[PDB]
């Protein structure tokens, strides 16, 4: 139980290419099915002020050190709490649940 | 419903991004539609018809 940050927001921000100054948030960190990778669910609304959020999904992968962007487009509530679990395949193929 | 079930695909969309399009799309002179099929690597393949689209992918 040593450990050292894995990332943050605002290096996240420049990666997705976001435009700054923005809402984003992360919600969950699950490990999928591959020993060393591991998806990270956002929060994103662009200084929206509004209670719509898009939800997305962000993949590390240790071995490469390399975050990858999902095809992931789910809207939800701002009040909502967002869990989610990964299934037994190869594919990421995941479950949510908002309560 | 009856025979196949229709299903979309559309990826690269989760974020705004806009790339414009650049040079004078093709287009196929006959009103009819057709795919043409690589023989050997069954993946890629060219759609002709109105506009002009090359896959890699299937």
């Amino acid at each position: 139980f040593r450990f050292v940050t894995l990332t943050d927001t605002a290096k996240l921000k420049d990666f997705l290419k976001l435009p700054q100054t923005d809402t984003l948030e992360v919600m969950s960190v699950e490990y999928l099915w591959h020993p060393l990778e591991a998806a990270v669910l956002l929060s994103h609304c662009s200084v929206c002020t509004t209670n719509t959020r898009n939800i997305r999904i962000v993949i590390y992968s240790a071995i490469f050190q390399t975050w990858t962007l999902q095809d992931f487009e789910l809207q939800l509530p701002k009040e909502a709490i967002l869990e989610f679990r990964f299934l037994y395949s190869a594919m990421p193929d995941i479950i949510m649940w908002d309560q | 419903h009856t025979l196949c079930r229709v299903h979309t695909v559309r990826t690269g969309k989760v974020f705004k991004s806009n790339i414009q399009l650049q040079g004078d799309p093709l287009f196929y002179a006959f009103p009819n539609t057709f795919v043409l099929k690589n023989v050997c690597k069954a993946d890629i393949s060219v759609y002709l018809g109105q506009k002009v689209f090359l896959t890699i992918d299937n």
